[PDB]
């Protein structure tokens, strides 16, 4: 019914009120100390006071680091922005990697503003233009002003327009008898559709039909809106939504990331500080998750060394599989987890332990219950032995072919013959490696 | 169309019990790999499982790409199958992660339901009011069948579609209201007043009967990447064809994910998954492997099929060697289907299937020598030699292809080992690796 | 009852007219 | 005689649930036990308000980008509307910079050096470089020798707007490429022709994919005008900025002329058609849905926002043939939502809180909503997911000699705990 | 103030120095490094003098010793409108600007010009407006009554003021500012009428106001280049500004300084991790400090006898010998126990932490054995553990819990080294299997 | 392989014949235009569409030029002025082509050889957008 994909079983960190964790709750099994550390981190995050904090989720492969990051995001909520990332995603061909990292830093910080909108909406009853006395004078436009008549429900008003607002009106291609929506904040117009008071069974353009808008014209309504600071930086660097010629030409041109200067970010900070001082906007700091942080070179770590010192920079969590591994982009500097020792001092390493046999067994059982598979006890034990023998992920990813073989053999339960056939058909890494070492023609 | 190297596969050749026949649907042998590919096919057809990587491995000239195209033919209609190679990821305007994400979002599909009105009748009159400069276009249409006659108002796009495919009165046209199609089925009046300018000779059609407007419901398939380019900029439809989709932002992706979830919950749209096939996967970089590792674990992620013919070799972008050229963390997430080399009977059956497809008739002894040559050097060499033996036979003005023809073809065209033995004996003739050569005869 | 038709404003533009018998073009 | 229906949770419902779960916290298991036994009670009512309808929490108004604008706002015959949007970021430049480096002055050399670099030392100047102009007039085939000097000294977008040229010398080296021949063929050509249909496949893909009726998925989050430059004490800056932002040639180019103005211009004032300023050069958007970033709240989407409401509307679709009544129960403000629902989309006979006996005498009417003897009703539809079965018994004290109880329930919430206990 | 959460350097408010440039032991949030603070005070006086251009100083020492803290003290104690540019070393490597021209931009962003200008501004509280529309609208006249706390006047309006008052709809009771020269009206806010709120302005309308403008030389370079508008200052697409516009600007600001209409404000460029720059960037830094319109460049590095980027050899501080010859070096030393304790107490004071004396001594000991940033990260997370057990005071068990949960560098190094088979080495070999 | 039924030749007259019952409020209600075409060994008078007159004035077609009208698409193509009608003896800049040969109504089969890459690069580029 519902599409499952990878660690969908996680519903949260599964902690208690005192700050402790139960063994099997919240979709997790084990890793009690890592769970409690991430709970203290998410409490620090909800405190909304510190900036430029960083932790590291260290450990081997297939150990639960990305699971812990997803659990943190689910414990945080939708209003707090979670910005997932991979280390390889910072290498863009349009713009330097430093600006991509700073754009992600600004993308993590959220904002929630209540906004007041001045709205003229209604049905266009009349629409007359007034020409100029010298239409080919070269200066000014071919019309002078335009009178338009809008009636909402239980109201009627006549509007006299300057040529720019009517230029937007005719760019949205209104006609007599259409329901329109003038936003006086930007001059943007939205054509709602034909009024349904007239006959609605004769058009040939699949037009929607809408009743009269309730209330008077010249409404003033309050909208709550959730935006990030990166949205403000992008919207000011590529200005669209105005009605001048720069905003009109900005829509049609090809978008391209540019190195946003520090002056724009400082001006956006001053404006958001004014919005906060007005009491209309609140600051919501969030997270940024660089999975596979070993993929970054030394230059991104050098820029992080300064970008964590900002007064607005969020809390950033990292993951790494490496042990004593040389840093990418350097020649002889060998460091733990592929992370240079300057960044390790700002970091707070959260270790993550490997699993046991029974923990693997209950993880496989929970994955079978998530995927709506029914498994007998003997096949579950055999899959647990296979997990401890080959790998955990090879045991988790073998449940689906046993399900396919089960519905092939007109059964729902997974017998031992099904997991034996799935062992035969699909190989793990080690058996395929032994096949590689015992072949001549580079199989 | 033309005939290609994998044209003989017309499916995968398995039963309802997922048991392969010895030779069915143009495929022979490879029983375990065929059964495993059928299992992965049924797992795709279920659709509730997402982001599972399947790695096909074996020696060259075995049928890994043949197995992949067999899965593609058995995949059915309206299911995406993005078949790229390893080197399309590297680009000058796209990042590697962005090109991979574009491939991933091409491979997954959305089936959208729409409501459509069908109008078909004779045209009584057309009145079109265009402005002085021709910009604003508005007017009325009066279409008619034998039971009732209705008048519609026209918009700009319908009138512009009316100007092309010029519609005189008394022309039976079909109007699709949603798609905006105009289909002149013919002319039904055949008026005596005929214009000497116009050269149309549209066929006479019967007057339509029944009601004028007919409601129908249609379904069409569009991938996630197409809607991403469409919503990315104003002229996204042109960038769908010219490929000028330069690094679409993440906000667009988040909003289209929420939107297609909303369309799923309304019953309007249905999300079907697909198979993303990479050929020569070892050509990728290590950062591509890390992004594949962290992008298989997403809700919208297809069943990635991965093919390599390489043993333990150096992984690109790194200084070490790894099995299949793939690092161990990607091999952890991937289940490996292995393939095995053929015997003389399977090679004979392959060559017989190839000759039966390629419209070439062979004798028994020519087939035996082709089987022996195929089991000697390579299967692809004999499969290529069928063509030149056919052409030599038609140059000798005989319908069949004889043993002498394939012997002349074997003498005429060289294979790998013979060309190696001819290079090694004449090392002064060709340019060496140090760039030293003797072009003079003496 | 039956709803009225939308008001069709045809002032200020040329007219291309095609009917069953013969074709017209009223231009300015 | 006994029906209990169960509904899942939509995405907006799940989003509101998960933000309430993360924000309030306060032992959600103990909050579940609080909803079992019945501030804590304010949390339980607000969780139930999330469970019933998103619009019972907050009304979903228009989805528009954040207007990063400062403008003329009312603090509260015609009232004229004038465009006044400005960027709140104001870049301040002194007058010394503008009047000394940008404008002409007696002690400045900007006009002199500008003429000397643009006209006097231009290589396309026919007065001093006639041989090069004649060379390029042989190559390109321009009829006028001043075309090269005019082209090299115009802004490029103004060159785009003023480009309409049809005479060309036939004894020139400018060529008609095979692609240009094919483009001149498919300038105007109908269907059923091979040479046009092999080159019009973009329109075939547009037509066959039903792509003119795909809804908009993405809108920008913040829309902002260009950064306003403010120079204190000079009106020349204001006039120059007003000229740059609102250039009449270019603003006339991206727009259209009203048809009445075209008729009054061409016929009444005798302006020729070629003398009109160029119009209609704005690119056509993909559908009508992609015309603007403001999205109107679809009333069709209001049904699908709440899963209980969607199942109820499906149930009414099945049950229009028979007469029943509906209980909205203990929740306030759900009345006006359901009221607006059936008087906005699907108009039904109804009565909402004598006239009770007046509907009891009327068989064809469906009662719909009531709050918390009525045996004339044939079927009561209600929730049964209430803490007090005494409230249930008082509700079914109302109770035609038939009952068919349908019980509305949402899964994956505190409602299931309520039902179990 | 702006958007200011708690950062790593938030407690610094300058250099704790007297009038004789003698450092106080603990002042203005900064403690320890007495010689480094006196040297940075000398550099601060060198900036405040303004007669010295293009000097390079280098702060070098061990990590977590306060070189960035010293630079932030200099930045806070410079004041306002004296320019300060802080860049990391990995920022000039651009995909659309050359590295030397990015260095030229970072050099010229830190030299400001100071122009004083005076304008007439009308800022008052509007009593009422009255506009009479014509027979058709050819001419519009109207009267306007504005007032202050002292004065009261009536104005006759022409066409343009009425057009500029209908735009930005001004009602009775509003407080607006009218610019007479540019015709710009700004709505300051509604006055104190009960029916945003701002008090009614004082008297003497049409008052003289002097606004002092500080514009960096990079903005004038972008403005004077006619192909770049001022929008390149925000969008950041300047695209290799040529040399002739820069030399024109240099001569023009020189003649402004000699004419008396402007005054040059020199500033500080601070480069974090200057060892990540390459050899040609070092060469441009060598030959760019010679110019008269050059800032005083601060570089901070910690590498010692490292390789230089883009060359094969090794040089002290990661810097070639000529750049070290061109620069004077400030050496930072490490901290003893008392300075670490006072730093931790200052940090706990700023992060609003009430902590026990014994817990403070335990964090001090952890900051002696393990580097200072570990303990500074540990205070806030221990405070979160403290509120987790509903205690407002951080105790010793909270610090022990934070030590047990969050590992430092050396323990993680040991824990990797004992279990190397579980992780991934340089050759990409990992034993994911847990048994056999 | 394609066929083309075309009309071309020197024009003799262009009379916008007004319609009987000429509507109201519009002058010049064209019922049809009569264009008289002449070439070598043939001369044909034609009864065209009311709408092709807009192309006639769009391409500046007058008496004394040679045009090119196709039967199916219905578009003029003013090739140039005839050599015989070189009335401006002193100063003119019109192109002058010889009067075309054969009948005015010539229908011929034309072959076109084109690569698939030309089709791809013609489909990919915007084909006459008339936008900015
Ligand atoms: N504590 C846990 N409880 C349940 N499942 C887990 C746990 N840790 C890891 N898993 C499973 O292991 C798989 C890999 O976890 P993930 O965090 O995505 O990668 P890694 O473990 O390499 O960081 C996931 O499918 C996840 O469901
Ligand atoms: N089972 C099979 N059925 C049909 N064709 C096959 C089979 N096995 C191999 N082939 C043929 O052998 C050739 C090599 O297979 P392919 O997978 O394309 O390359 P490789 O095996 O080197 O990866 C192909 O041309 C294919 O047609
Ligand atoms: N003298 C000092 N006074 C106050 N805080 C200091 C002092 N020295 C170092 N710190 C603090 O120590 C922490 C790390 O020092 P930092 O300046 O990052 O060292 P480095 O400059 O070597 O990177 C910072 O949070 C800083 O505030």
């Amino acid at each position: 019914v519902t599409r499952t994909a990878a660690h969908t079983h996680i519903k949260g960190l599964g902690l208690d009120e005192s700050g402790v964790a139960k063994r099997v709750e919240g979709g997790f099994v084990g890793q009690i100390e890592a769970r409690e550390a991430c709970g203290v981190i998410v409490d620090l995050i909800k405190a909304k006071k510190m900036s430029g904090r960083a932790i590291l989720l260290a450990g081997g492969p297939s150990t639960g680091k990305t699971a812990l990051a997803l659990a943190i995001s689910q414990e945080l909520g939708p209003k707090v922005p979670f910005c997932p990332l991979v280390g390889s995603e910072l290498y863009s061909v349009e713009v330097k990697k430093t600006e991509t990292l700073m754009e992600n830093f600004r993308r993590a910080i959220g904002l929630r503003i209540k906004e007041t909108k001045e709205v003229y909406e209604g049905e266009v009853t009349e629409l007359t233009p007034e020409d100029a006395e010298n239409p080919l004078g070269g200066y000014g436009k071919t019309i002078s002003h335009v009178i338009v008549g809008l009636k909402s429900a239980k109201g009627t008003k006549t509007l006299r327009l300057d040529p720019t607002i009517y230029e937007s009106i005719q760019r949205e291609k209104v006609s007599i008898g259409d329901v329109i929506y003038i936003e006086a904040n930007t001059g943007a117009v939205k054509r709602v559709g034909r009024s349904d008071a007239y006959a609605t069974e004769f058009d040939l353009e699949t037009e929607e039909y809408v009743p009269l808008p309730k209330g008077e014209v010249h409404k003033k309504k309050e909208i709550v809106q959730d935006v990030t600071l990166h949205d403000l930086d992008v919207a000011n660097a590529r200005p669209q939504g105005g009605q001048d010629v720069i905003s009109m030409m900005g829509q049609l041109l090809k978008p391209k990331k540019t190195e946003i200067t520090e002056k724009l970010r400082q001006e956006v900070n001053k404006v958001v500080a004014k919005y906060i001082d007005q009491g209309v906007a609140e600051l919501i700091p969030g997270v940024l998750f660089i999975d596979e942080v070993n993929m970054l070179d030394i230059e991104i770590f050098t820029y992080l060394n300064k970008a964590l010192e900002s007064n607005i920079a969020p809390v950033v969590v990292l993951a790494s599989n490496r042990g004593m591994t040389t840093v990418r982009g350097t020649e002889d500097v060998i460091s733990p987890h592929g992370v240079p020792p300057d960044l390790i001092d700002r970091l707070l390493i959260v270790r993550t332990l490997p699993y046991d046999k029974d923990e693997i067994r209950t993880i496989i059982e929970r994955r079978a219950t998530v995927e709506r598979l029914q498994v007998e006890s003997s096949a579950l034990d055999l899959l647990a032995t296979m997990g401890t023998e080959t790998s955990l992920r090879y045991a988790l990813q073998l449940l689906a072919p046993c399900g396919i073989l089960a519905q092939t053999s007109n059964r729902k339960e997974i017998v031992v013959n099904d997991v034996n056939e799935a062992k035969l058909l699909f190989l793990d890494a080690k058996r395929s490696t032994k096949i590689l070492e015992t072949s001549a023609n580079y199989l | 169309s033309l005939i290609a190297a994998h044209s003989h596969i017309t499916g995968l050749g398995l039963d309802e019990n997922l048991q392969p026949r010895p030779t069915s649907e143009g495929m022979v042998g490879q029983l375990q790999a065929r059964r495993a590919a059928g299992v992965i096919l049924k797992m795709v057809q279920n659709g509730t499982i997402a982001g599972r990587a399947v790695l096909v491995a074996g020696p060259p000239s075995t049928g890994k790409t043949a197995l992949a195209m067999g899965v593609s033919q058995s995949l059915g209609k309206d299911v995406p199958f993005t078949a790229i190679a390893g080197s399309e990821i590297f680009s000058l305007e796209l990042s590697k992660t962005e090109a991979l994400t574009q491939a991933f979002r091409k491979s997954i599909g959305i089936k959208i339901k729409e409501e459509t009105e069908l109008i078909e009748g004779e045209v009584v009159e057309i009145q079109i009011d265009r402005s002085i400069t021709g910009g604003h276009k508005q007017g009325k249409l009066t279409i008619k069948t034998t039971d009732m006659e209705t008048i519609y108002e026209l918009g700009n796009k319908m009138i512009d579609g009316l100007t092309k495919e010029k519609v005189l009165a008394g022309d039976v046209i079909s109007i699709d209201k949603a798609s905006g199609k105009i289909t002149k089925l013919g002319r039904s009046f055949a008026r005596s007043r005929d214009y000497d300018a116009m050269g149309a000779d549209t066929r006479f059609v019967q007057c339509p009967e029944g009601e004028l407007q007919k409601r129908k419901t249609v379904v069409h398939t569009v991938s996630l990447h197409e809607i991403d380019v469409i919503n990315s900029r104003t002229q996204g439809f042109l960038a769908l064809f010219t490929g000028d989709t330069g690094e679409i932002r993440s906000e667009v992706r988040d909003q289209i994910n929420t939107k297609v979830a909303e369309w799923k919950e309304e019953g309007k749209a249905e999300i079907v998954p697909g198979v993303l096939f990479i050929d020569e996967v070892h050509m990728l970089d290590i950062e591509c492997f890390s992004f594949i590792n962290r992008a298989l674990e997403d809700e919208f992620a297809p069943i990635v099929m991965m093919a390599t013919n390489r043993g333990v070799s150096k992984t690109r972008g790194t200084n070490y060697k790894s099995p299949h050229g793939l690092p161990l963390d990607l091999l952890d997430r991937s289940i490996i289907i292995t393939t095995k080399s053929y015997n003389e009977q399977e090679i004979k059956t392959i060559l017989s299937i190839r000759a039966q497809e390629e419209e070439v008739e062979l004798s028994s002894d020519a087939l035996d020598l082709l089987t022996k040559t195929g089991v000697e050097t390579s299967l692809r060499y004999s499969s290529n030699l069928i063509s030149v033996a056919q052409q030599i036979a038609m140059k000798r003005k005989n319908n069949t292809v004889e043993v002498e023809d394939v012997k002349r073809a074997y003498l005429l065209f060289l294979d790998s080992a013979r060309s190696v033995k001819y290079v090694q004996e004449n090392e002064s003739q060709y340019i060496d690796d140090q760039g030293n050569v003797q072009i003079s005869i003496a | 009852f039956v709803k009225p038709r939308r008001p069709y404003n045809s002032e200020g533009m040329t007219r291309i007219l095609r009917r069953y018998e013969e074709d017209l073009f009223c231009t300015f | 005689i006994e029906i209990d229906v169960l509904c899942d949770l939509t995405q907006r419902q799940a989003k509101l649930y998960q933000v309430l779960k993360s924000q309030i916290s306060t032992n959600y298991d103990a909050i579940e036990n609080a909803a079992t036994n019945d501030n804590l009670i304010n949390a339980v009512m607000q969780f139930r308000k999330v469970c019933n309808h998103p619009d019972l929490f907050e009304r979903a108004d228009v989805d528009s980008p954040f207007s990063f604008t400062t403008f003329g706002k009312t603090t509260s015959k015609f009232t004229d509307l004038i465009y006044s949007s400005r960027n709140p970021i104001k870049y301040s430049l002194p007058r010394l910079i503008y009047e000394d480096l940008i404008l002409p002055n007696y002690n400045n050399d900007v006009d002199i050096a500008n003429k000397l670099k643009n006209v006097k030392f231009n290589i396309f100047n026919p007065s001093t470089n006639y041989e090069l102009c004649l060379f390029l007039s042989k190559l390109t085939g321009e009829p006028s020798l001043n075309e090269f000097f005019r082209v090299s000294t115009t802004p490029l977008l103004k060159r785009v707007i003023e480009r309409t040229n049809g005479p060309k010398n036939t004894d020139s080296l400018s060529f008609k490429t095979i692609t240009q021949e094919l483009l001149e063929v498919t300038r105007n050509a109908p269907s059923e022709g091979v040479m046009a249909s092999l080159l019009n496949v973009e329109k075939h893909a547009y037509e066959r994919e039903y792509l003119n009726c795909i809804q908009r998925g993405y809108h920008p989050n913040v829309s902002a005008p260009p950064v306003t430059i403010e120079v204190l004490g000079s009106s020349h800056v204001t006039n120059s900025i007003n000229n740059e932002l609102f250039d009449p040639l270019i603003s006339q180019a991206l727009s259209d002329i009203p048809a009445i103005t075209q008729y009054n211009m061409h016929v009444k004032k005798g302006i020729p058609v070629e003398d009109f300023p160029k119009t209609g050069l704005f690119p056509e958007p993909l559908n009508k849905n992609f015309s603007s970033n403001i999205s109107m709240p679809s009333m069709d989407r209001f049904i699908t926002e709440s899963a209980k409401l969607r199942k109820l509307d499906e149930l009414l679709v099945k049950l229009k043939s028979e007469g029943h009544r509906v209980l909205i129960y203990f929740q306030m403000t759900k009345m006006m939502d359901l009221m607006e629902e059936y008087l906005t989309y699907r108009q039904y006979n109804h009565i909402r809180l004598d006239l009770v006996h007046d509907w009891q005498t009327n068989p064809e009417i469906f009662v719909f909503l009531l709050s918390t003897n009525l045996t004339a009703a044939d079927t009561v539809i209600f929730y049964d997911s209430d803490w007090n079965p005494t409230i249930d018994s008082q509700a079914m004290d109302r109770a035609t000699r038939q009952v068919t109880v349908y019980r509305l329930l949402v899964r994956g919430t505190i409602e299931e705990r309520m039902r179990d206990r």
